[PDB]
């Protein structure tokens, strides 16, 4: 019910002048609610073992609703918390993902927390991926600038 | 911008400082590739001068230390690493060369025990195999083609190890005069990097003596002099990363003592055994020139010629003393340099043989008298650190227990042997380096190459204590339960790599025997695997569990009871079963398993007669459980439901000439009489031994009784009687085996026994 | 279509024959971006032979006709250098390479 | 016969085998005590709520250990031999 | 010791006996100001756990069995001569008890742990109140005795 909520609040092609669809009094409370709810996830993911597992079932949906304009806050630090407390999704990761972090990179400014997750991206819990690391070191470096 | 700019722009410097970070989880565990591709970028020059620069920042000069060790310096350090608890000395001049060396020079038993790693050490590992970078080569134009993985990045490794030296005693030199302003803006900035740079070039093994002898000087210039100013980093207060990397250190440093001391261990072996064959060849021949005027020939007969050679060893060796007893067919010759050994040697670990601030004078006291001034002061708060400093402290206190667990991975090795040695651990050392790495198609080929590369090696032929030992049948076992179990059905993903496996497996099985029964209780449990999983055709694990207890006589004795039970219900459940892979391959839906029901029938086979014999716990255990169950060995159709077997076999024969089921190697009535003349050889083999133990007991005569009530008469006859094919138009498995009626004749004489009328017909 | 810029001091007379070996002391240099390798960084000469392949065709063939101690700047034409595909993770995909070839040995 | 004339490498195995089971391992050292009595015996070299620096570290450390998460722990041969070497 | 004990639940390995082999190593004599602290600390943590384990650790001790023991003459028996391979086929013929050390190990540690006379352990180990959850050892102590 949480992701269908999140869903349903973000049909707005923009979510910064669309409040005419809702009304009033909508317009102003849409940052904070949004922001406001992925720390929820956040804390609800955060410390448990057993539910991050339970939550990596669909991540195409994280990662397509990682770069919404608005939601660089919050969003991201979920899908840290499910890479750090669930070291098993780690194995559907194509080159959709990758590219998308990457324009999210690129996007969103110099930020430390993307390279962070793109650290814990390629070594697993003792266990190294040949896949992850030789996508990353031909995207996100195929070159220079 | 300016690297040297840390004052401003510290979003920069973080942002910096994670990007070295990532470069450096790029390049973890393997990936030459990826160390090329950082080469290209972190060039070797780039590297010595962010390496030399000392205004660089704490953060980065860390960043950059841990970069460079992580291309250049990781992969040969890991497989070094991986074999620092083997220990394997040749044959050669420089072994019968070195000993323990005592300081006889002014001194004796009371003196040193001399600087540990100062070279002379001999032992079989192979080379770090470097390559030059180089960015002008043009890639093959065959994909992979079973390319051998790259190899990493070399660098001038005398120039790095004058550059690594200097620079630690630049810092030395710096903490002596107790500068205000640290290299990296801190003590751990300063010490720390440069502390794990050393400790890995160390472990290494390029240095030399004189590079040695210096580092340990300069350790503690207070006990190391035997060969105010510039004091060591024993005496100076320092956080706990620099405890952290002393105590590796001294672990490092404790361990090449250890190998050299096995290593002499092993030179005073060798010579003691040759005095010990010389001496017995110079007794037998003084026997030989006089053997009468004895009472006790026959007795020396046996003793010496009627034993094997280990109980003649341990007789004529723990017998030199026991307890001041005597009581040995030795000379009192060796027997006094056996005991000055032993007492050079208890004098050389941490006994005073005597009784059982103050200078140590050895390494031993040195460390022991360290760690109780480290534990002296402020409570620790790293436990981390308290856990090495306590195995570091508890290490220097116990000889005894670390050279009882140093000796059974000790061996010798023949002279001129040693390239087949490199070789096979050169493979070890590639097998478990794409262990440590997940699995997929480029490296189970490189796997397969190695282990096909492996077999033609003319050591695994003999010596069976070199795998007894070392556990290489437990990295094998890892690596397969890896690509076998853990997803479920994902058992059925990267086939066709299990046959060398499972050739190897039975091959380790037919070394020795302590081997044996170590491979059978863990091919207990890849059978067990295999069964919750139902298995896989071709090299089945089942045939490898059939293919062990070809002759043991004593597993099969001792072996449990589950393990049939589970077998019993899996073979129920594959009978039960209705092959989805058989109906998708062309063949008819029916409701039992061929293949896997022939292949658990011939496992049944080979884990009853043990040597010829019949257990008869096993047989009637076996017999229990399979009885137990109605629903077993093709209830619907071997009599069970209503039926007959002369009508199910007649029913196999109509199918097996011009049949129609099916449409394109292997039909049904062939897999049909397969196992049903396994299932009576089973029951045949499985007769309670012979008639010499049925005449005292019930259970043997319950059992013969239940055995015949099982099958009717006039069946196995019939069976005979019918026609074969044409005596020797060409022909294959696909009509009667001849076989067959060996199995018949084998039922016939061991379970219906023997008559006039019967055997004339 | 390859350009050299041959700069005349450096004298040297001796053209490169076929089948012995030469050395070179060249730094890698990429079209309008930045200097990914220097044999200079690393104080060695690159050592390769001539008629033997191992290289880039294109090099070989823009250093094939050059004198002993003669640089320039040869421009290799990327549809036959490093193809489309390129090295992954070094060289990006249809680039130009361009090398400051300097000759040192003594033969 | 089989004495004699006999590859070197099964003699040196041999003899190894023999010297572990033999005069080794027989408690001939008596070293627990001495340790025991020289850890505790250095209460401060040169020192209220302070703990102390031996004999607490190593408990509390095991204490912490078993006060952890994540089911139950194995392996940990160094509380194998402390626990031995006390007793 | 007795966080050490509370922690392996079920399992009879290494960890266990050293645990009881310490236990009775520092309780030997019966030591009051030991039992009075085991009290204090079990009474203050009020933590379940310890008592099932213990049960579940003693439910699954070793008993004598007659096949156990035929199997054993069996392999005696031998019949065959191997590579020295009668000092490895049996432990010393410890195959029918191989618990025999660490029961009498654990039985010992129970009788040290309650030999006073406080009559204080007694009550706690028949029927404990700080948890919510009544083991009853005594109970589980007479089906092995029978």
């Amino acid at each position: 019910l949480v992701l269908n909520c999140i869903d349903r609040l973000n049909v707005y092609t923009t979510a910064a002048h669309f409040a005419e669809y809702a009304g009033e009094e909508a317009a102003e409370s849409w940052k904070e609610i949004v922001n406001l709810l992925s720390e929820l996830l956040a804390s609800l993911i955060r410390g448990n073992r057993a539910n991050c597992a339970l939550f990596s079932t669909n991540l195409d949906w994280v990662v397509s609703k990682l770069d919404r304009l608005e939601a660089s806050s919050g969003i991201l630090e979920v899908l840290y918390c499910v890479l750090i407390e669930s070291p098993e999704v780690l194995n559907i990761i194509q080159e959709n993902h990758i590219k998308s972090i990457i324009s999210l990179l690129d996007k969103h400014g110099r930020n430390h927390k993307v390279l962070d997750v793109l650290c814990s991206l390629c070594v697993c819990n003792g266990v190294a991926v040949r896949s992850n690391q030789d996508l990353i070191t031909e995207n996100l470096l195929p070159g220079r600038e | 911008m300016d690297i040297l700019e840390l004052s401003e722009r510290l979003d920069l410097q973080r942002f910096h400082s994670h990007t070295l970070r990532l470069y450096r989880a790029v390049c973890a565990l393997g990936n030459n590739r990826v160390a090329h591709a950082l080469c290209s970028h972190v060039d070797q020059a780039q590297l010595l001068h962010a390496l030399e620069d000392a205004h660089l920042p704490g953060p980065l000069r860390a960043g950059y230390y841990d970069l460079l060790i992580s291309i250049h310096l990781e992969s040969a350090c890991r497989s070094r690493r991986s074999m620092l608890s083997e220990y394997i000395v040749p044959l050669t001049p420089e072994t019968r060369a070195i000993t323990l060396f005592p300081p006889g020079r002014k001194g004796g038993n009371a003196r040193r025990h001399g600087l540990p790693g100062v070279g002379v050490t001999t032992s079989l590992r192979p080379p770090h195999h470097f390559s030059p970078p180089c960015f002008v080569a043009a890639l093959p134009a065959a994909g992979v083609a079973e390319a051998p993985a790259r190899l990493s990045p070399a660098i001038p490794l005398e120039a790095l190890r004058d550059k690594a030296l200097r620079m630690l005693g630049e810092a030395v030199r710096d903490g002596g005069q107790h500068a205000r302003d640290p290299v990296g803006g801190s003590v751990e900035f300063q010490f720390v990097p440069v502390l794990k740079l050393v400790s890995t070039l160390l472990v290494m093994g390029i240095f030399g003596d004189e590079d040695v002898k210096q580092i340990l000087k300069m350790i503690e210039p207070e006990v190391f002099t035997e060969e105010d100013l510039e004091e060591g980093l024993l005496q100076m207060k320092l956080p706990e990363s620099v405890k952290l990397q002393m105590c590796n250190l001294l672990e490092y440093f404790c361990d090449q003592e250890l190998q050299h001391r096995v290593e002499s261990l092993a030179a005073f072996a060798e010579r003691y055994v040759d005095k010990l064959q010389a001496n017995q060849r110079s007794r037998y021949a003084l026997l030989m020139r006089a053997f009468t005027m004895s009472a006790a020939e026959t007795a020396r007969r046996t003793r010496e010629f009627r034993s094997p050679p280990q109980e003649q060893i341990n007789m004529l060796l723990h017998f030199k003393d026991e307890a001041d007893e005597e009581d040995c067919p030795l000379p009192e010759d060796i027997r006094q340099d056996l005991q000055d050994f032993h007492q050079d040697l208890l004098a050389h670990c941490g006994i005073q043989l005597e009784g059982e601030e103050k200078k140590p004078q050895s390494l031993q006291e040195l460390v022991s008298h360290m760690v109780v001034r480290w534990a002296q002061e402020d409570y620790v708060q790293s436990p981390e650190l308290v856990r090495a400093m306590f195995s570091l402290l508890h290490r220097q206190y116990d000889g005894l227990g670390e050279l009882l667990r140093a000796l059974p991975r000790a061996y010798t090795i023949s002279p001129s042997s040693v390239e087949d040695t490199m070789s096979l651990l050169e493979c070890l050392g590639q097998i478990r380096s794409l262990l440590i790495v997940q699995m997929g198609p480029q490296e189970e080929n490189l796997m397969i190459q190695s282990i096909g590369n492996i077999m033609n090696n003319k050591v695994f032929y003999q010596h069976p204590n070199l795998m007894r030992a070392l556990g290489m049948h437990e990295t094998v076992m890892e690596v397969m339960v890896n690509v076998l179990g853990g997803g479920e059905t994902k058992e059925i993903r990267f086939p066709k790599m299990v046959t060398s496996c499972c050739r190897f497996l039975c091959y380790f099985c037919r070394i020795s025997r302590q081997n044996q029964r170590s491979m059978f209780d863990h091919l207990s449990y890849l059978l067990e695997n295999s069964g919750i999983g139902l298995g896989m055709q071709g090299s089945t694990p089942l045939d490898v569990a059939a293919a062990s207890v070809i002759d043991n006589n004593e597993l099969a004795l001792a072996l449990q009871e589950q393990d049939l039970e589970k077998v019993v219900s899996y073979l129920a459940g594959c009978g039960l079963q209705s092959c989805p892979m058989l109906l998708a391959k062309g063949y008819p839906d029916i409701g039992w398993n061929p293949c896997g029901g022939e292949r658990y029938l011939d496992f049944l086979r080979f884990a009853v007669f043990v040597n010829g014999e019949s257990v008869e716990e096993n047989a009637n255990v076996v017999v229990r459980l399979l009885i137990r169950k109605p629903e077993c060995f093709g209830p619907a159709l071997r009599g069970e439901g209503g039926s007959g077997l002369l009508a199910a076999i007649e029913e196999a024969i109509r199918i097996s000439e011009d049949p129609a089921r099916d449409g394109p190697r292997v039909h049904l009535g062939h897999a049909i009489m397969s196992f049903y003349a396994a299932l009576i050889d089973l029951l045949g083999r499985c007769a309670p031994e012979m008639h010499l133990i049925q005449a005292g007991k019930g259970e043997a005569l319950r059992i013969r009784a239940i055995l015949r009530s099982l099958v009717p008469l006039d069946d196995l006859v019939g069976i005979i009687s019918l026609p074969l094919q044409i005596p020797t138009q060409p022909k294959m498995s696909a009509s009667f085996v001849p076989d067959h009626k060996a199995s018949m004749v084998l039922f016939l004489d061991r379970v219906y026994g023997i008559e006039n009328q019967d055997f004339l017909l | 279509g390859v350009e050299i810029e041959t700069i005349s001091p450096g004298d040297g007379r001796t053209f490169p024959k076929k089948g012995q070996t030469c050395v070179v002391h060249y730094t890698g240099m990429l079209q309008n971006g930045k200097k990914f390798d220097s044999s200079r960084d690393r104080n060695k000469p690159f050592k390769f032979r001539i008629g033997k392949q191992e290289v880039i065709k294109g090099f070989e063939e823009g250093a094939a006709q050059m004198s002993l101690g003669q640089r320039a700047k040869l421009t290799c034409t990327p549809d036959v250098a490093y193809g489309a595909t390129g090295h992954p993770g070094v060289i990006p995909p249809n680039a130009t390479l361009i090398f400051d070839v300097e000759l040192l040995n003594l033969e | 016969t089989p004495l004699y004339n006999l590859p070197t490498h099964r003699a040196c195995n041999m003899f190894l085998e023999s010297y572990k089971a033999a005069w080794i391992l027989t408690e001939d050292h008596s070293f627990e005590d001495r340790m025991i009595d020289d850890l505790s015996k250095a209460g401060e070299q040169e020192e209220e709520e302070k703990k102390p620096d031996p004999l607490h570290q190593l408990v509390l450390h095991f204490s912490r250990t078993a006060l952890t998460e994540k089911s139950k722990l194995d392996e940990d041969y160094l509380y194998m031999a402390y626990a031995d070497i006390m007793a | 010791v007795l966080q050490m004990i509370s922690a392996c639940k079920g399992e009879t390995g290494a960890m266990v006996s050293s645990t009881l082999k310490l236990g009775i190593s520092i309780l030997n004599g019966g030591n009051a100001e030991v039992q009075q602290k085991m009290l204090d600390y079990l009474k203050d943590k009020k933590e379940v756990g310890f008592f099932q384990s213990i049960q579940a650790l003693m439910q699954t001790c070793s008993v004598l069995d007659l096949n156990a023991f035929e199997r054993q003459n069996k392999a005696e028996g031998l019949g065959m001569v191997n590579e020295d391979g009668t000092v490895i086929n049996r432990q010393n013929g410890e195959k029918v008890m191989a618990d025999d050390e660490f029961t009498q190990d654990l039985f010992r540690f129970l009788q040290l742990l309650c030999e006073g006379h406080n009559n204080d352990f007694q009550n706690y180990l028949r029927t404990q109140t700080g948890n919510t959850t009544t083991i009853n050892i005594i109970i589980c102590t007479v089906d092995y005795l029978l």
